[PDB]
RNA sequence: GUCGACGUACUUCAUAGGAUCA
RNA sequence: CGUCGCUAGUACCGGAACUAAAAGUUCCGUAGGUGAACCUGCGGAAGGAUCAUUAAAG
RNA sequence: UGAAAUUCUUGGAUUUAUUGAAGACUAACUACUGCGAAAGCAUUUGCCAAGGACGUUUUCAUUAAUCAAGAACGAAAGUUAGGGGAUCGAAGAUGAUCAGAUACCGUCGUAGUCUUAACCAUAAACUAUGCCGACUAGGGAUCGGGUGGUGUUUUUUUAAUGAC
C-alpha cells in the first residue's frame, strides 16, 4: 500500500534541481528545476524556486502513484564545496510539507579522496 | 500526520553542551511541535518522531530535525531557537579550501582574520548581515536569512582571500546602513 | 593542559611589532586599572634612582641609541618614538 | 587620474616635438591643457580629442578672449573610435589604457605624422625601444620598428605626477616610416605571433604546436584554391606535405634553431620569403 | 502527445532468501513493444534496515542487480555493500589512528569481489593519554592479520554465505579477538564490498537462492 | 655599425623586392589569432562552411 | 556597528 | 533528565 | 641623440618628547 | 490663435503636399604581456587581528 | 552575472542509472608530531641498500673541530630531445563594457603542469638568528630506546607477550 520512489536533490550556487525516480534511479518520474519555476535568473538558487519546484513534484508524484521518497540531497562536490545549498533545504522542507512521506535522508555528494586542481587559480576565487 | 522519524547524529564534542542544555530543548521539541524526542545513547544520535495522534503542523519534524542539526553544528541554543520560530533560515556551508588552498600558517592566519581579535570581526558580520556565524576550524557555518547569508559570505570570502579586517569592517557599515 | 599548549604556540610564533604592541598596551591597563603592582616605597625609589645614576644605562650614549643617532635613522617616526620611550623611562627613574 | 605638475618636462615634450610653425597638431589628452597651451602658441592650429565634457569646456574657458582663440579645435569622444583629421604631429598624455591600440593607430593613418610624443609607462616604452636580443624584445618591438622608429625622450618620475601612480613613466618619440615598407601587415604580424608564443625557444618548437599545423595546413589548401588548384579539403590530407615544407624551409634559412628573442627584421623577412617560396602564406 | 507512464508498467522486485525481508519495493518500464532486457542489469540499492526490519543496520547499503524476471517479479543477487557517508564521517575522529585494508578475493563461486575493512586505535579504559596512535609496525600487523582473516572466510564460502556472514558482523568479531592482542581497538567494520567480475550465469544459482 | 647597417639595408630591400615578387591577398586565409582557440563553435562553423561554398 | 556579541537573540533581531 | 535514554 | 646601465661627486625629505602656566 | 520650422512616416514632380509627435594586504624567486596610471601563471614567506565547542569506548 | 551575452540545447542539453578509457593526486585520520644535510617526504605489499637514538664490563686508541681550493644534492619557474597530454593554465583570441561591498567577470584555451636522458643553480631557500664544546632555574606534556613495580587490562586455560 506504500510505494517508495526516489527524491534526487541538487543543489548547486546557480540552480537546484529536484529529480524523483524510481528505486533503481534508471526511470524518472518527475524532473523539476529552479529555473522552470521563477522569471529571472538572479532568483533560480533562491529558496522560494525551490519550493515552487518541490511542490511541483509532490503533487506530480501523487498522481503517478508514488507516496514516498527517499531523499538523497547532493551539492556540486568534486573540486567544489561539498554542502548541499539552501535552495536544497529549502526543497528538502517543503517536501516534507508537502504530506510526501520521507523515508531516508543521506548526503550522496561527490568527495574525491584526492582531486585535480580546482579552477580559482593561485590567487583564489569568489571575489 | 503519519508516522515519521527522523535520526541526528551528535558529534562527540557537541555531546557534553548537549547535556547541560537538554533541559531546554525537549520543551519546546514536545510542546509546540508535539513531538517525541529522545537520544539513543547507545548510538548518540537525537530521535524525533511525529505523534500521528497529537501532533498537526506536517512541518513540525523537518523543523525540529533542522533546529537540532544547528545545534550540531555549533551554534547557540537560542539562535538554533529561531529555526523553530521562523521558517524562512537556512544554514549555509563551506570550507576555507573552497575559497582559497591554505596550508601551514596561512591556514592558521586565515581563520584568525576572520574571527578577529576578542571576536570582535565575526560579531561586526554578524550584527551587520543579520546572521549567526559559526567557525569551526576551517568549516565555516553562516546562519540566517537567504540573501542575509549571502552578503556575511562575501564579507568572510574577501577574509580568506587576504582583505584587512578593517577595509572589510568599513563595507560592512555601508551595507548596514542600507538594510 | 593541551588546549594552552596549542594556543601558547600559536601566539608564540607571531611577533609582529604592532601585534605585540596592542597586546602590552592592553594588559599595562589592566594592571594599573586592577592595582596588580605594589606602591613602591620611598626606599624602593632610592634604590632604583641610585642604580640608574650608578649606571646612566638611559641615555643616548648606549650602543642602540648611539647606532641610531648618528645614521640619520632616529628622523623616522617610529625610531624617533622607541628612543623617547627609552629616554623618558630614564627620567621617571630620576624623579625624586 | 594622474595630472602632471612638473613644467619643465611639458616644456621638453613640447621643444622636442619640434613643431613648425606650418605644423597641424593632434593633442591627445588634453587635460587642463598645460600643454595645449603652448603647442598653441607654436602651431598652425591645434585639434584635440577629449572623452570628458567637462574638460573640455574648462579647456575652452581658459583659451576665450586670447590670440590663439581661433586656432583650436576640440573633438568631443573616445580617441580610438573617432575617424581623425589630417595631422602633422602628434603630443598626447593619454591614459596609458590606450597606449598599444594609439600607436598603431597612429602607424595606420592613412597620412602617417612625420614626428610623434608619447608618453608611456616604462615597461611599454621600454618593450618598444627593444632590440633583438634584449630580455624585453617582443612582438611589439619587431612590428613596431618594421613599421616605425622609436627613440627615447626622457624618464618621468613619479613624483611628477599627483596623486602618484604605482609606476614610473618615460616620454619617447614615435617616427613613422615614410614610404611604408611593402609588406602585409596580416602576414608579418602572423608569423610574429606563430614565432612569440615563446621567444626563448627554437623557432621550430614554435612550428610543432598542432594547432599551428591546423592553421598552415588550412592556409596552404586555400592558397591551391586561389590558384585554381583542386584539394582534397579533408582534415589530415595536407599535414605530412606541410610538415615536410616547414622542416626544409627552417633547415635551409637556418632560423629553425634560433631563438625568436634573438632574431632581428632580417632573419623574419627571409623566413617570410622562404614561406612564400615554398607555398605558405601565414594569414 | 503521450503521456509516458500510459505506456509504462509496474514490476515488483524481490530479494534474495538471505534477507528477511524479500519485498523491496517496485520499479517501472515500458511495456514489451521488450521489457525484460531493460529490466536485466538494473541495480537497486537499498538500507539492510529495511531488509532486515532493524534499525542496528541503519548505516550499510546493499546493491541488488536485476538478474531473472517472471511473471512481474524480478529476482536480484547480491552486487555490493556500503556503508552511508555520514556513519564513515562519524567515526573518522581526531586524536586516532585510522587503520584500512583491502584484499582482492575471489568465492568458491568464480565471484571476484573486493572488501574493504577500517578500523580505528582506542583508549584503554584506565589510560590517560589524549591520543591513542600506533606506532607502524603495529599497524602493519593488524592489516596483515585482518587481510588474511578476510581472504579465509572469502575463500572458503559461497557468495550467499558471504552474505550470510556480512549480515551478523561475525567477521568484525573474528578480527577484534584476532587482533585483541596487537592493539586495542574500535570500530571494527567491513566498510565495503564490491563484485569485480561474475561467472557464467546460472538460473538454477540464483532460483535456489530465491527459493 | 654604420657599415653593417648599410649592408643590412640593402639585404632588406632586395628580400623586400622578392616578397613582392610573392604576394597575395589575406581576406580568405585563417589568421595566426586562431592558434589558441583549438576548438570552435557551431557559429565559427556555419562561417567556415558558407565562406568555403563562396569559394567553391 | 556594534563589535560585541549582539544581546537580542537572532529570533529576537528577526 | 526527561527524554535522556527513554521517548518522550 | 635633452639615449640605457654602471662608477664617481653632490643635493634633498623625514625631530621633537614630558611637566607647568594662559 | 496663425506662418515657416525640426523629428518620424506616406506618397508626388532639389521642389512641393498630408499625418503623427507630453516634452521641459605587504612581498620573494621565476616566466610572460598589444584596451599596460599596470596585469597574469607556478612555488614560498608574515615582516597579517584566534572567537565558540572539545574525556561521549561515557 | 550586480542584470545580461557570447556558450550547449527537441538531432534531447543540464539532471538520472549501468559501464568503459585516459592522465594526474593521495581527502577526512593530519597534530609547529615524526623522518631527512638542505630542498623536501603521506594509499597497500615486496625487494635493495642507508640512518639517528638507545643498550653493551665488545673493539681501535687522538684517528678530532672549523674550513679557501675542489666536489654531491639543490622548491617553483625555465632550456634541449623523445613520451604523455585528464584537470588547471602564462601567451593569444573573444562576449560585455552597465552598476563600486560583491569592480574584474565570463568562454575557448598555445607553452606549461606529468614523465625519461641531460642543462639551469635561483627563493621571505627564515629561527630575517654560523658550526663545535662547557656552564647557568623550577614544572609537566609529547616522540624513540632502556631500567624498576610483587600497579590495571588482555591473553576468556594459565601464563609470557602486547596495550595502559
Ligand atoms: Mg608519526
Ligand atoms: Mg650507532
Ligand atoms: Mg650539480
Ligand atoms: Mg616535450
Ligand atoms: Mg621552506
Ligand atoms: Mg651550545
Amino acid at each position: 500500500s506504500q510505494v517508495f520512489g526516489v527524491a534526487r536533490i541538487y543543489a548547486s550556487f546557480n540552480d537546484t534541481f529536484v529529480h524523483v525516480t524510481d528505486l533503481s534511479g534508471k526511470e524518472t518520474i518527475a524532473r523539476v528545476t529552479g529555473g522552470m519555476k521563477v522569471k529571472a535568473d538572479r532568483d533560480e538558487s533562491s529558496p522560494y524556486a525551490a519550493m515552487l519546484a518541490a511542490q511541483d513534484v509532490a503533487a506530480k508524484c501523487k498522481e503517478v502513484g508514488i507516496t514516498a521518497v527517499h531523499v538523497k540531497i547532493r551539492a556540486t562536490g568534486g573540486t567544489r564545496t561539498k554542502t548541499p545549498g539552501p535552495g536544497g533545504q529549502a526543497a528538502l522542507r517543503a517536501l516534507a510539507r508537502s504530506g510526501l512521506r520521507i523515508g531516508r535522508i543521506e548526503d550522496v555528494t561527490p568527495v574525491p579522496s584526492d582531486s585535480t586542481r580546482k579552477k580559482g587559480g593561485r590567487r583564489g576565487r569568489r571575489l | 500526520i503519519k508516522f515519521e522519524s527522523r535520526k541526528i547524529m551528535v558529534p562527540p564534542h557537541r555531546m557534553t553542551p548537549l547535556r547541560n542544555s537538554w533541559t531546554k530543548i525537549y520543551p519546546p521539541l514536545v510542546e509546540h511541535l508535539k513531538l517525541q524526542v529522545r537520544m539513543n545513547l547507545k548510538t548518540k544520535s537525537v530521535e524525533l518522531r511525529t505523534n500521528p495522534k497529537f501532533t498537526t503542523d506536517p512541518g513540525a519534524l523537518q523543523k525540529g530535525a533542522d533546529f537540532i542539526k544547528a545545534f550540531t553544528l555549533g551554534f547557540d541554543l537560542d539562535d538554533s531557537i529561531a529555526l523553530l520560530r521562523l521558517d524562512d533560515l537556512y544554514i549555509e556551508t563551506f570550507e576555507v579550501k573552497d575559497v582559497k588552498t591554505l596550508t601551514g600558517d596561512h591556514l592558521s592566519r586565515a581563520i584568525g582574520r576572520i574571527a578577529g581579535k576578542d571576536g570582535k570581526t565575526k560579531f561586526a558580520i554578524e550584527n551587520a548581515t543579520r546572521t549567526r556565524i559559526v567557525l569551526a576550524d576551517s568549516k565555516i557555518h553562516i546562519l540566517g536569512g537567504f540573501t542575509h547569508i549571502r552578503m556575511a559570505r562575501e564579507s568572510v570570502v574577501s577574509l580568506i582571500l587576504g582583505s584587512p579586517p578593517g577595509k572589510v569592517y568599513g563595507n560592512l557599515r555601508t551595507v548596514a546602513s542600507r538594510l | 593542559m593541551f588546549r594552552e599548549e596549542r594556543k601558547a604556540r600559536r601566539l608564540k610564533k607571531i611577533k609582529s611589532k604592532t601585534y605585540r604592541k596592542i597586546k602590552k598596551k592592553e594588559l599595562m591597563k589592566n594592571r594599573e586599572l586592577a592595582a596588580v603592582s605594589s606602591d613602591e616605597d620611598n626606599e624602593d625609589h632610592d634604590i632604583a634612582r641610585a642604580k640608574e645614576r650608578m649606571t646612566l644605562k638611559h641615555k643616548t650614549n648606549s650602543k642602540w641609541a648611539k647606532d641610531m643617532i648618528k645614521h640619520g635613522m632616529t628622523n623616522d617616526a617610529e625610531t624617533r618614538e622607541e628612543m623617547e620611550e627609552m629616554l623618558r623611562q630614564g627620567e621617571r627613574l630620576k624623579a625624586k | 587620474q594622474h595630472i602632471l605638475k612638473n613644467p619643465l618636462v611639458a616644456q621638453g615634450i613640447v621643444d622636442k616635438a619640434q613643431i613648425r610653425p606650418s605644423d597641424v597638431v593632434l593633442e591627445v589628452g588634453p587635460g587642463t591643457g598645460n600643454l595645449t597651451v603652448r603647442i598653441l602658441e607654436q602651431a598652425k592650429n591645434v585639434v584635440a580629442v577629449e572623452m570628458d565634457p567637462r574638460m573640455a569646456a574648462e579647456l575652452t574657458k581658459r583659451v576665450r578672449g586670447t590670440p590663439v582663440e581661433k586656432k583650436l579645435e576640440i573633438m568631443l569622444g573616445d580617441f580610438m573610435k573617432t575617424e581623425l583629421p589630417y595631422f602633422d604631429i602628434c603630443i598626447s598624455n593619454t591614459p596609458y589604457q590606450i597606449s598599444s591600440p594609439l600607436v598603431f593607430k597612429l602607424i595606420n593613418q592613412p597620412r602617417p605624422p612625420r614626428v610623434s610624443i608619447l608618453m608611456f609607462q616604462r615597461e611599454f616604452a621600454l618593450r618598444l625601444l627593444a632590440r633583438p636580443g634584449d630580455s624585453l624584445y617582443c612582438r611589439l618591438s619587431a612590428n613596431v620598428q618594421m613599421w616605425a622608429n622609436v627613440t627615447h625622450i626622457m624618464k618621468v618620475g613619479k613624483n611628477n605626477f599627483r596623486p602618484p601612480p604605482q609606476v614610473e613613466s618615460s616620454v619617447v618619440r614615435l617616427e613613422i616610416k615614410n614610404p611604408r615598407p611593402q609588406v602585409d601587415y596580416n602576414e608579418w604580424d602572423g608569423l610574429l605571433r606563430i614565432v612569440f608564443v615563446r621567444k626563448n625557444r627554437t623557432i621550430s618548437a614554435g612550428f610543432k604546436s598542432t594547432t599551428v599545423m591546423d592553421i598552415l595546413e588550412k592556409n596552404y589548401k586555400t592558397f591551391l584554391a586561389m590558384n585554381n588548384e583542386m584539394v582534397d579539403d579533408t582534415k589530415g590530407s595536407m599535414h605530412d606535405v606541410v610538415k615536410e615544407k616547414i622542416d626544409t624551409v627552417l633547415k635551409e634559412t637556418d632560423l629553425g634553431d634560433k631563438r625568436a628573442g634573438k632574431c632581428d627584421q632580417n632573419d623574419f623577412l627571409r623566413l617570410l620569403y622562404a614561406f612564400h617560396q615554398v607555398g605558405i602564406h601565414f594569414s | 502527445v503521450v503521456d509516458p507512464f500510459t505506456r509504462k508498467e509496474w514490476f515488483d522486485i524481490k530479494a534474495p532468501s538471505t534477507f528477511e525481508n524479500r519485498n523491496v519495493g517496485k520499479t517501472l518500464v515500458n511495456k514489451s513493444t521488450s521489457a525484460s532486457d531493460a529490466l536485466k542489469g538494473r541495480v537497486v540499492e537499498v538500507c539492510l534496515a529495511d531488509l532486515q526490519g532493524s534499525e542496528d543496520h541503519s548505516f550499510r547499503k546493499i546493491k541488488l542487480r536485476v538478474d531473472e524476471v517472471q511473471g512481474k517479479n524480478l529476482l536480484t543477487n547480491f552486487h555490493g555493500m556500503d556503508f552511508t557517508t555520514d556513519k564513515l564521517r562519524s567515526m573518522v575522529r581526531k586524536w586516532q589512528t585510522l587503520i584500512e585494508a583491502n584484499v582482492t578475493v575471489k568465492t568458491s563461486d568464480d565471484y571476484v569481489l573486493r572488501i574493504f575493512a577500517i578500523a580505528f586505535t582506542r583508549k584503554q579504559a584506565n589510560q590517560v593519554k589524549r591520543h591513542s596512535y600506533a606506532q607502524s609496525s603495529h599497524i602493519r600487523a593488524i592489516r596483515k592479520v585482518i587481510s588474511e582473516i578476510l581472504t579465509k572466510e572469502v575463500q572458503g564460502s559461497t557468495l550467499a554465505q558471504l552474505t550470510s556472514k556480512l549480515i551478523p558482523e561475525v567477521i568484525n568479531k573474528e578480527i577484534e579477538n584476532a587482533t585483541k592482542d596487537i592493539f586495542p581497538l574500535q570500530n571494527i567494520h567491513v566498510r565495503k564490498v564490491k563484485l569485480l567480475k561474475q561467472p557464467k550465469f546460472d538460473v538454477g544459482a540464483l532460483m535456489a537462492l530465491h527459493g | 655599425k654604420f657599415i653593417e647597417h648599410q649592408l643590412k639595408r640593402e639585404e632588406r630591400k632586395t628580400i623586400i623586392g622578392k616578397l613582392q615578387d610573392y604576394k597575395i591577398d589575406t581576406s580568405l586565409l585563417t589568421s595566426s589569432k586562431r592558434l589558441g582557440e583549438g576548438r570552435q563553435t557551431k557559429k565559427e562553423e556555419f562561417k567556415e562552411a558558407l565562406s568555403l561554398e563562396r569559394q567553391g | 556597528l556594534s563589535d560585541v556579541k549582539s544581546s537580542k537573540s537572532l529570533a529576537e533581531i528577526y | 533528565l526527561p527524554g535522556w535514554g527513554e521517548w518522550a
